RNA sequence: UACCUGAUUGAUUCUGUCAGCGCGAUAUGCUCAAGUAAAAGAUUAAGCCAUGCAUGCGAUUCAUUGAAAUUGCGUACGGCUCAUUAGAGCAGAUAUCACCUUAUCCGGGAUGGAUAACUGCGGAAAUACUGGAGCUAAUACAUGCACCCCAGCGGGGUGCAAUUAUUAGUGUUGACUCUGAAUAAAGCAGUUUACUGUCAGCUGACUCUAUCCGGAAAGGGUGUCUGCCCUUUCAACUAGAUGGUAGUUUAUUGGACUACCAUGGUUGUUACGGGUAACGGAGAAUAAGGGUUCGACUCCGGAGAGGGAGCCUUAGAAACGGCUACCACGUCCAAGGAAGGCAGCAGGCGCGAAACUUAUCCACUGUUGUAUGAGAUAGUGACUAAAAAUAUAGUUGAAUACAAAUGAUUCUUCGAGGAGAGGGCAAGUCUGGUGCCAGCAGCCGCGGUAAUUCCAGCUCUCCUAGUGUAUCUCGUUAUUGCUGCGGUUAAAAAGCUCGUAGUUGGAUCUAGGUUUACCUUGAAUAAAUCAGAGUGCUCAAUACAAGCGCUUGCUUGAAUAGCAUCAUGGAAUAAUGAAAUUAAUGGUUAAGAGGGACAA
RNA sequence: AUGUCUUCAUUAAUCAAGAACGAAAGUCAGAGGUUCGAAGGCGAUUAGAUACCGCCCUAGUUCUGACCGUAAACGAUGCCAUCU
RNA sequence: CACACCGCCCGUCGCUAUCCGGGACUGAACUGAUUCGAGAAGAGUGGGGACUGUGCGGAAACCAUUUUUAUCGCAUUGGUUUGAACCGGGUAAAAGUCGUAACAAGGUAGCUGUAGGUGAACCUGCAGCUGGAUCAUCG
RNA sequence: UCUUAAGGUAGCCAAAUGCCUCGUCAUUUAAUUGUUGACGCGCAUGAAUGGAUUAACGAGAUUCCUACUGUCCCUAACUAC
RNA sequence: UUUUUUUUUU
C-alpha cells in the first residue's frame, strides 16, 4: 500500500531508477489521523515489532504545560488559531504537532492560588466564589503559613500573561505529534514566541 | 531472508573449528548468548570430535540429556548452547574438568583441568554503566552483567568471576605490564605481555604486545584479554605456554 | 607515438576499446547480429528436413558435381544446403527426411571445391552417415 | 548440498604430436621399462617437470629462504625416499639433472624381474596381476605402484601364491582331478 | 618448454591472412573386461503439469496406552531457480548520537461460563463445508492474588515503561537531547507466575509454564567512501526535479509525502538515453611475464514463486507447500456451485544438439527432536579425475556390510577399438576398377585410361578402452601491442593553421669535513578452490587421516601464504604554501624555452 | 632571419569539441565578354569513331559580392625538443 | 607478361543461382512504456446497528468516502520481425554477344579532383601529380 | 540499309493528353468500367507553343478512413403558414 | 597514315 521507499523518485542527476524489489513490509506508510476537535477518539495501531501507537482522531483536552512556572495542568483545546503549514488545518480544526490553538485558564488559575496563596488578576470587581474562596482566604497555623510567604518570594507574572488570563483563552503551542503519542499535550506561549505568534495571529484576522 | 537465520553450513562455518569438508551439509548452529557465532564452539562438536565421547550426534544428544554436563556449573541439556572461551565443562560422573582455551594455531583444544581450576574464570569488561534506580554495573564480553562492581573496574579490565559463589574475587588491570591474552586476529592463541598502545580517536585502538621468546606484533584493543599481572597467568594454559612456532620450528620439533 | 604520460590510463584504455572494434574477430564475437544471422542460432548442430537434392559444380580447377541436399531447420525454419559425405550416400536421403546437421569445419566458410556449402550431414532417418556408408545398418 | 569433488590432472600432453626423435625415444624408454602407454612416460615426464619447475622456481630465491629451505629439503625427502635422488645429493640445482628413467626403475614392474622374481618384465607383470608378488606383506596387483626405499627391500612371492605357497594352479587342479 | 609449420612467385625477400598445432566447455559418431570417486532439464520454454509425497510436534484425557479436539510452538528456517535488475545488486572499509526484534544468556522484575470431541437431529452432487440442541474440560477465554504534595500531629503519590514541560549535573563517548537522580500532570490498553508432575523432612528442594524492564548476543532496515559490461547512428539531461521552513507517516532519518518558498541538481573526469543471448562476488579456463574470456550452478549477498496488486497473523512476510481481487491457462459439476499454482523430491508433455528411478529410509549429517524428497542410501550415467585385462572375466555356495539391501573387501565349486599412412605430420610411388566420374581433401591439393591421396584388396603409423567430428574460449598472436605492433611505396599522417577540455612540462634551496602523491612495515580481512608439510586410503586423484603398546593407555597431525581504509617510518622523485624590541628585515637565476620592445 | 650586457619571468608543446583560410572545376546575382574552350554541330580517319586530328562555337575561362570545402591539397613522410 | 603478346585484361548486354536495398499499400504481426476514461479487491475514516450482555456496552451485513491499485478500453510513442506489383545494387558460375579501356610511349603517357557527354568499356574541358616516357642541355 | 532541316534529348504517362480499352500487374472491397502505385513502340507525351516537382493556399475536380446522421430499410408523429 | 582479337586444364 503506502509506501516510503526511497526508490520510485529520480536519481540525483536526474536518471530514473530501478524498481529494487516488490514493495517490501518494513518499509510501509499508514494514513495520516487527522485529529480534530471533539470528544475523545484514541485508536491502537500495532507497529513493528509488536510495539503499538496511539492515533488521535479526535481530541478535546490537553494535558498543557507552564514551563516558567514548572506546572502541568489539563486544560481544554478550544479553537485553532494559526498553523505555519497550511491554513486549511486552522480552517479545519486540525490538532498537529507545532499547531497554535487556544486553552482554557481555569485549571492553570486555581493552580496558581493554591500553590501562591495570591490572586491571578482576578477581576477588579468581582467577589471570589465559594470554590476560590475555599482555596484563597483558607486559614492554617503559622507553620504551614510559613511555606506559602516563601513561595510567594517569586511570584510575578508577565503582562502579556495576564491579558491572556483576562481574556480566560490563553495561547499555545501544541508539540506532541497526535497522530503519534494519541495525545495532544501542549505548552502555554509566554514571551517573545508568544508575541511572534501573536503579531502572525493578528496580522492575519486583519488580512 | 524474511527473518532470522536458524541453520549454518559446514563450509560456512568457522574454520578454527576444524570441521572434515566431506562431513556432512550442516554444522552445528551456536544459539546466540554468552559468545558470538564465530567465537564459540557447540557442546555437541566439544562431545563428538574433542573428546571422541560420541561416535555419532544421537550418542551426543543421549549423553547431552543425562544432564550429566555442567557448564559454568549450571547444568544445560542444550547441545546447541554457545560453550566458548574460558568456559568450564564439568562431567561430574566422570569426575573431568577441561577449560576452553585458545591452540597457538588459534584452535580450541582439551585443557584438562583439577578443581581448584575449575572453581574460577576470567570475564573481560566490555562495558560499565548505570542501570534504573541507580546501582551500576559492568558488562562483560560474555554478557555476564555484574551488579555493584568495585568501582575501580574499568573498560577492557580482567575480573575474576566464581562459579560457586557467582561473584567477582580480584580485578587485574589492562595497562603496561600485564600478560594478555590475544583472541581474535591471525595471532589467535597468542599470549604476551601488553607494551605501548596507539590511540585512534575515532576507530579502534592498537596495542603492541611480546611475547616470552621476544617475537613481538600488534593487535586491536578488542582481540587482547588481561590473563594475569606481571607475567604470571591466572589459569593454566596448554602444552606450549602461548609461543607461536614458525613452521621450521614445528618441523624441527618434531624430529 | 601513443601517449606515455604517468596519467593517460584513460586515454589508453579507450583508445584500445575503440580500436577493438576494428578486429574482424571482436568484431564477428561481439556484433550483436550473430544468433539472428548464423542458421545454427549458436548451436554446433541442428535438425530439419529435406526438400530437394542438388548438385554443384566443383569450383576450377576441379571437375565434379558435388551431392549435396537442401534441408530445412526445425528450430527456425531457415533454409540451408547441407553435403552428404562419402561415396553413394545421396541414395540414402530420399526428399521429405529427417536429417542431424553440423558445421562442415571452417566455422561458417565453405570448405574444399564446394561453392556456397558450409554444412554437413551427419545423421539422416536418425541413423549415422558414416554407418550407413559403412553398413553396419540399413535404411530405417 | 554435496560439494564440488576435487580432481587433478597428472597427464600434458606433448605440444607436438608428432616428430621422430620424441617418438623413437619414447618408444625406447616404454620397451626398458615395462609400461603400458605413452600416457605412463608423460605421466612420470609430467611428475618429474613439475618436480624441476618447483625446484626451478625454488632456486630463483636465495639460499636460507625459509620456504625454500621447507621446500627443497622436503622434495630431496620424497624423492630419497622413493630412491630417486641419491641420499649424497642434496640440492635442488642438482635435483635438476633427472630423467624419467630414474623414477620408471622405481616402480615395482622393474623390481620384480630386477631381483629374480620374474624372467622377463612381461612375466612380472602377468605375475602381479595374477596376484604372486606381495610387498611388506602387502599384496600390491599396481605395476606403477611406487617402491620406496624403506621397502625396497621387502618385496618376496605372496604368502598365499602357488609360486610362494598356496594350493595349485588351475592347471594342476585340473590334471590332478 | 618464453617454440612454431604449409599456402600468393618462373624463382627471391616481405606484408598479410587462411590452415595446421596444445588445453578446456558443450553436443555427438564408432567402440567399450571388470571395479573406485563422480557432474547430471542451467543454456531454449521463470513453458504446462496427471500422479504420489516435501510440516508437523509442552498444557487440556470420563475414547478404547494414549485416539479426537482446544491451546502452545513452528511452518519468515530449510529447498529450488536466475526471470527482472547497470548509483539496482555485490565486494572491502564503515555509521546507525536515526532504528526494530521470538527462540538463548546475564542482571533486575487457588476466582465463572462456553466450546469442542463425545450423543443426536440435519443440508448439499461436490470440498480438509458446516447450523442448530445437551453436556463437558484448560499454560484457551475472562478477573487478578528514602523523597514529593496538603497538614511538623497526621493524610496521600512515587515500580518498570511511557507523553509533554522543567531542574541539577552518576556514569561513559571522540562527541550525546545518551544512561541515571529529581519535579508537575494525565491516560496507556503493556508487565511485576490462580501453570504440569512432584520429592525430602510446619520446614525445604525441584522440574516446567507464563511474564515486563535493562544490557548482551543473533538477525534485519537504512546511511557513508572506493570499484565493477558495451554503446555518440545517445550531448546535453532533470520539474518532486535540487534545497529551506512547518508539519504528516514510519521503527527510525529523509521530498518518503503535504503547504509555502527559492532555482536549483548532473555532465567530454562522459551526464542522460539505448543494448546486454547481465543476478554480483568468492571463483573457472587458458596460461613465461603483462593479460583474454567466462562465472545459471553445491558457499556468501540479492530477487521470485504463472503476471500484477492488496492484505491477515506475527518478534519476524507485502509469505504464496497463507488469504483477497483482476488477467492468462486449466480441473470436478447433478450446471445451482467448488476449486489450482512442482523455478521442493520423483516422474509426464512440450522445447529443443542438449541432461537420470512416478525407488528405500531418518540407519548418517541438522533443525528446539517423534517429523523431516532438508539429509543420508541405493538406481540410468564413456560429463570428468585418479588407478588399470586380453597373455606367460565369470560362476556355486559360504564368510562381510547395511535402516534393510545391492555392489565393493575375504574363501571355495567349476571355468580392440578409434582415427590415420603426398606435405604440414609418424607411417606404402604393392595389386584391380573409374578416366576430372564416383569420391577424397581443415589448407596446399589428388582423380582426364600406368592414382603412394578415391573405390576396393593386401600392407603398415599414432593413441589406446579410448579415439574422432561439430560450435565456442584461451594459447599460438608483438594479427589489439601498457610491457609491445605499424602509418614514404604493402592498410594507415587530417590540405593547413588557431584553439577549449585532456596529456606532458627547463634549471635552482644543508653540501661537506604545512599539505599531498609515492615506497617500507604492521592493523581489520568467512570458508571451499589455487600455491603449499605430513600420512603406502595397496598407489594416485583423493581424503585428512593416522601411528605405538598390550586389555583399566600414551601421543597425536588436521599447517604455512595469498582494491579501498587506518597507522608507522622514509623525505629522493612529482606537485603544493609561505613575507611584495630585535634582524643581514623579505623578490632564486635570467633557459643554445617562450613572449614583447629597439635597429636597420 | 640577423644584432642586442634592452624588458617580463615559465607565460610553454601537442591538441576532443570548436573556428579561420583553403587550387581547379562547380552554384547564385551583377558587369564583361579578346583568347581558348566542356556540351553541341560539321570535315576527316575507321569495319564502326558518339575519339584521337581539323573547322565553327555555347556554358565557362576575366572582375565584383556571396556559396562549396574537395585534389596525386604529395615530400604519398603530423608537430615540438635533443644527439650522431 | 612467366602457358611469357597467339600474354594479360575492362565494362555494357543476355542466361542461371544466390544475398541485400528502395518501394504505393494511413501495409501486417509481436512486444514495452506513457496520458486519459472506467475500475475489481483490500486497508483507513464517517455512518449503520441484525444479534446478544449488563440506558450503557460489544458488534455482523450494508451505505458513503479517502488511499494503494490490479485489470480493461481507446490514443500516442519506442523496439523487433515481416508481405508486396515494380525499380535497383553485390557476388558466384570450364569453354554466351559487342568492342579494346588498362599493363610496352598499350599504339591519344597514365592517374587525382571537378563538370558535361556517349551502347559499353570510356571521351573531352580546367587545375594538379609522377606512381613518366626527362634526376642533365651548356648563356 | 533507306532516309531528313533535324529525326523527340532530359524528363513524364493509360494523365484533364491512349483509339484498341473496362490496357496488364499490385492496392483498396464480399464483390470495383472507380482510386492509388507500377509498366510503356506513347492512335496522337515532352521541355518559356515551357518539361518535371512543389510547402502554404482553394465556395475548383476526384478516392478512401473515421464521426455523424430519416439518404435508406420504412415510414410515423408534432408545430407555423 | 592505318595495325582489333586468340575457348577451359595440363
Amino acid at each position: 500500500g503506502i509506501s516510503r521507499d526511497s526508490w520510485h523518485k529520480r536519481y540525483k542527476t536526474g536518471a530514473t531508477q530501478p524498481v529494487p524489489h516488490k514493495k517490501r513490509k518494513f518499509e510501509l506508510g499508514r494514513p495520516a489521523a487527522n485529529t480534530k476537535i471533539g470528544a475523545h477518539r484514541v485508536r491502537l495501531v500495532r507497529t513493528r515489532g509488536g510495539n503499538e501507537k496511539y492515533r488521535a482522531l479526535r481530541l478535546d483536552s490537553g494535558n498543557f504545560s507552564w514551563a516558567s512556572e514548572q506546572t502541568t495542568r489539563k486544560t481544554r483545546i478550544v479553537d485553532t488559531m494559526y498553523n505555519a503549514t497550511n491554513n486549511e488545518l486552522v480552517r479545519t480544526k486540525t490538532l498537529v504537532k507545532g499547531a497554535i490553538i487556544s486553552v482554557d485558564a481555569a485549571p492553570f488559575r486555581q493552580w496558581y492560588e493554591a500553590h501562591y496563596a495570591l490572586p491571578l488578576a482576578r477581576k477588579k470587581n468581582a467577589k471570589l466564589s465559594e470554590e476560590d474562596n475555599a482555596i484563597l482566604n483558607k486559614k492554617r497555623s503559622h507553620h504551614t503559613m510559613k511555606k506559602y510567604t516563601e513561595r510567594q518570594k517569586t511570584a510575578a507574572v508577565d503582562a502579556l500573561l495576564i491579558e491572556q488570563f483576562n481574556t480566560g483563552r490563553l495561547l499555545a503551542r501544541i508539540s506532541s505529534s497526535p497522530g503519534q503519542v494519541g495525545q495532544a499535550n501542549g505548552y502555554i506561549l509566554e514571551g517573545k514566541e508568544l508575541d511572534f505568534y501573536l503579531r502572525k495571529i493578528r496580522a492575519k484576522k486583519a488580512k | 531472508m524474511r527473518g532470522p537465520k536458524k541453520h549454518l553450513k559446514r563450509l560456512a562455518a568457522p574454520s578454527h573449528w576444524m570441521l572434515d569438508k566431506l562431513g556432512g551439509v550442516f554444522a552445528v548452529r551456536p544459539n546466540p548468548g554468552p559468545h558470538k557465532l564465530r567465537e564459540s564452539l557447540p557442546l555437541s562438536l566439544f562431545l563428538r570430535n574433542r573428546l571422541k565421547y560420541a561416535l555419532n550426534y544421537t550418542e551426543a544428544k543421549k549423553i547431552l540429556t543425562q544432564r550429566v554436563v555442567r557448564v559454568d556449573g549450571k547444568v544445560r541439556t542444550c547441545h546447541k548452547f554457545p560453550t566458548g572461551f574460558m568456559d568450564v565443562v564439568a562431567i561430574e560422573r566422570t569426575n573431568e574438568y577441561f577449560r576452553m582455551l585458545y591452540d597457538t594455531k588459534g584452535r580450541y583444544v582439551v585443557h584438562r583441568i583439577q578443581a581448584a581450576e575449575a572453581d574460577f574464570k576470567l570475564c573481560k569488561v566490555k562495558s560499565v554503566r548505570t542501570v534504573n534506580k541507580g546501582v551500576p554495573v559492568l558488562t562483560t564480553t560474555d554478557g555476564r552483567t555484574i551488579r555493584y562492581p568495585d568501582p575501580h573496574v574499568k573498560v577492557n579490565d580482567t575480573i575474576v568471576f566464581n562459579i560457586s559463589t557467582q561473584k567477582i574475587t580480584d580485578s587485574v588491570k589492562f595497562e603496561p605490564g600485564n600478560l594478555a591474552y590475544v583472541t581474535g586476529g591471525r595471532n589467535v592463541g597468542r599470549v604476551g605481555i601488553i607494551g605501548h598502545r596507539e590511540r585512534l580517536p575515532g576507530a579502534s585502538d592498537i596495542i603492541h604486545i611480546k611475547d616470552s621468546a621476544g617475537h613481538s606484533f600488534a593487535t586491536r584493543i578488542s582481540n587482547v584479554f588481561v590473563i594475569g599481572k606481571g607475567n604470571k597467568a591466572l589459569v593454566s594454559l596448554p602444552t606450549g605456554a602461548g609461543i607461536r612456532l614458525s613452521i621450521a620450528e614445528e618441523r624441527d620439533k618434531r624430529m | 607515438g601513443k601517449p606515455k604520460g604517468l596519467c593517460t590510463a584513460r586515454k589508453l584504455k579507450t583508445h584500445r576499446q575503440e580500436q577493438r572494434w576494428n578486429d574482424k574477430r571482436y568484431k564477428k564475437a561481439h556484433i550483436g547480429t550473430r544468433w539472428k544471422s548464423n542458421p545454427f542460432g549458436g548451436a554446433s548442430h541442428a535438425k530439419g528436413i529435406v526438400l530437394e537434392k542438388i548438385g554443384v559444380e566443383a569450383k576450377q580447377p576441379n571437375s565434379a558435381i558435388r551431392k549435396c541436399v537442401r534441408v530445412q531447420l526445425i528450430k527456425n525454419g531457415k533454409k540451408i544446403t547441407a553435403f552428404v559425405p562419402n561415396d553413394g550416400c545421396l541414395n540414402f536421403v530420399e526428399e521429405n527426411d529427417e536429417v542431424l546437421v553440423s558445421g562442415f569445419g571452417r566455422s561458417g566458410h565453405a570448405v574444399g571445391d564446394i561453392p556456397g556449402v558450409r554444412f554437413k550431414i551427419v545423421k539422416v532417418a536418425n541413423t549415422s552417415l558414416i554407418a550407413l556408408f559403412k553398413g553396419k545398418k540399413e535404411r530405417p | 548440498a554435496r560439494l564440488k569433488t576435487v580432481q587433478s590432472k597428472v597427464t600434458k600432453s606433448p605440444r607436438r604430436p608428432f616428430e621422430k626423435e620424441r617418438l623413437d625415444q619414447e618408444l625406447k624408454l616404454i620397451g626398458t621399462f615395462g609400461l603400458k602407454n605413452k600416457r605412463e612416460v608423460w605421466r612420470v615426464k609430467y611428475t618429474l617437470a613439475k618436480v624441476r619447475k618447483a625446484a626451478r622456481e625454488l632456486l630463483t630465491l636465495e639460499d636460507k629462504d625459509p620456504k625454500r629451505l621447507f621446500e627443497g629439503n622436503a622434495l630431496l625427502r620424497r624423492l630419497v625416499k622413493i630412491g630417486v635422488l641419491d641420499e649424497t645429493k642434496m640440492k635442488l640445482d642438482y635435483v635438476l639433472g633427472l630423467k624419467v628413467e630414474d623414477f620408471l626403475e622405481r616402480r615395482l614392474q622393474t623390481q620384480v624381474f630386477k631381483l629374480g622374481l620374474a624372467k622377463s618384465i612381461h612375466h612380472a607383470r602377468i605375475l602381479i596381476k595374477q596376484h604372486h608378488i606381495r610387498v611388506r606383506r602387502q599384496v600390491v596387483d599396481v605395476p606403477s605402484f611406487i617402491v620406496r626405499l624403506d621397502s625396497q627391500k621387502h618385496i618376496d612371492f605372496s604368502l598365499q601364491s602357488p609360486y610362494g605357497g598356496g594350493r595349485p594352479g588351475r592347471v594342476k587342479r585340473r590334471t590332478l582331478r
